[PDB]
């Protein structure tokens, strides 16, 4: 059931973050933050300008294989 | 990243594997 989400940084830069849609939005921090080199309390993501919270899952935002997201370091 | 080393990651987390 493997997804791959696209991080889009103020770089320019994608980072594609293979995951499950069940994976809280935590925890796809988690993973991403290890991926990329740093914490997920330093990060902040959004899908089309809304932030994505924490404790919901990527499915339930309609986060799918090939989503693109937007990356913020605080 | 190869789904190995997302899953290495993954499982260090304490997360389910893909």
């Amino acid at each position: 059931h493997m997804i791959e989400v696209v991080v889009n940084d103020r770089l320019g830069k994608k980072v594609r973050v293979k995951c499950l849609g069940e994976d809280s939005v935590g925890d796809f921090k988690k993973v991403l933050s290890l991926q990329i080199g740093t914490q997920p309390n330093k990060i902040v993501l959004q899908k089309g300008g809304s932030v994505l919270k924490d404790h919901i899952s990527l499915e339930d935002y309609e986060v799918h294989d090939q989503t693109n997201l937007e990356l913020y370091y605080l | 990243l190869s789904i190995e080393e997302t899953n290495e990651i993954r499982e260090k987390l304490g997360m389910k594997p893909i």
